[PDB]
């Protein structure tokens, strides 16, 4: 039955100024499989996003990874915006750059 | 390889 | 060494926007190696090692089998809908199949389906029967008792599955057995000193990993919050563990990373 998506947002490499990277948003533990997951920079959808094909775990709950190439600029806000039936409103998960 | 289709029929 | 083949099928009525209603993804030792969906209508390789050790006969074969599988699962959605008294709406059939060659050398086999995210049927090789989890699966069990399906699957799980798993493992032995060291970062956040401490391992392979925090040597795990293990795009893995500390206790804490690519566990502090 319909349970909520658990969402993390992280980068491929430990992030540094001016240095190419990949931003990741992974959602798991959810049902039904229809889900909207959008990587964003300062409120704007980011461009090169790739979405994994629909897959699930042994407890039958679904998962999807979304990733885009990017170069993090300091003082921007990066986030992952998620829609799902289990959620009243869109949830926005902020990326912590860690530099 | 995958299995014969028929084995997924309900 | 533990090896696994998994085939993971999702048929859905409401995918939705721009997405395929049927997908099938194959995994070897957790690594995505084949893919089909109802838009491409082509079974496709997903690692370089499987692409190099198969010809077009193999992918023509897998395509027809999975194309028929797609049609079987179109029918499945319509049949289960009726048995559940449903009309229209958002529904899914899930099918998992595969096998394990364990470290002790034993074979395990899986064949199970779920409807709308709930157990529907499972194969029980011990007793050699299809178990129905809910009354809506009893007609399926009936179907398998008559159609002579159970023997055809025994062949698959005990022979075909394991034989190909052994092949695949062989095709990509170096890739599957590789080691990628994590880049680890420690970061601290909030208030006066240093409240929350983060430990992130970036880009490790294989998947197993233990990341823990140590307050003056003491594992504070009932206290640690973990993200579990999540994937990067490139086939490597990611994990973060946080721990809450009184501000200015920063110097007391150490992050410990146990992983197959590290001969000694890695030890990290907050700067």
């Amino acid at each position: 039955m319909d349970l909520t998506p658990k969402v993390q947002v992280y980068s491929r490499f430990p992030a540094s100024a001016g240095t190419k990277n990949v931003l990741n948003c992974f959602a798991a533990g959810f049902h039904p499989p229809k889900i909207s997951i959008t990587l964003m920079k300062d409120g704007v959808p980011m461009e090169g996003a790739q979405y994994s094909d629909m897959s699930f775990n042994d407890d039958w709950t679904f998962q999807r990874l979304v990733h885009a190439d990017f170069t993090p600029s300091s003082g921007s806000t990066y986030a992952c915006k998620v829609e799902h039936e289990t959620l009243k409103e869109p949830q926005v998960y902020k990326w912590d750059p860690e530099f | 390889r995958e299995v014969d289709e028929q084995l997924l029929s309900v | 060494e533990l090896h696994t083949l998994r085939y993971i099928r999702t048929a859905m009525t409401d995918p939705g926007p721009g997405l395929p209603w049927f997908v099938d993804v194959g995994y070897v030792d957790g690594e995505l190696f084949m893919h089909y969906n109802s838009t491409a209508r082509r079974a496709v390789p997903r690692t370089e090692w499987i692409a190099a050790n198969t010809d077009q006969q193999y992918w023509d074969r897998e395509t027809q089998i999975v194309q028929g599988s797609e049609q079987i699962n179109r029918e499945n959605l319509d049949i289960l809908r009726r048995r559940y008294n449903q009309t229209g709406g958002s529904h899914t059939v899930q099918w998992m199949s595969g096998c394990d060659i364990l470290e002790d050398g034993t074979i395990r086999g899986y064949h199970q389906a779920a409807y709308d995210g709930r157990d529907f049927v499972a194969f029980d090789k011990g007793t050699m029967t299809l178990t129905a989890a809910v009354p809506e699966a009893v007609p399926t069990k009936r179907k398998w008792e008559e159609g002579g399906y159970a023997e055809g699957l025994k062949q698959y799980l005990e022979e075909t599955c394991v034989e190909w798993l052994r092949r695949y493992v062989e095709y990509g032995k170096a890739e599957l057995g590789r080691r990628e060291r994590p880049e680890v970062r420690v970061w601290g956040k909030e208030a006066d000193g240093i409240l929350t401490l983060s430990c992130r391992a970036h880009g490790f392979y294989p998947r197993p990993i233990v990341v823990s925090w140590l307050k003056d040597g003491a594992v504070r795990g009932q206290d640690a919050q973990s993200g579990g293990i999540v994937p990067n795009g490139d086939g490597t893995y990611h994990t973060w563990v946080t721990i809450d500390a009184q501000p200015g206790d920063g110097d007391k804490y150490q992050c410990r990373v146990e992983h197959a690519s590290l001969p000694q566990p890695g030890l990290y502090s907050w700067r």
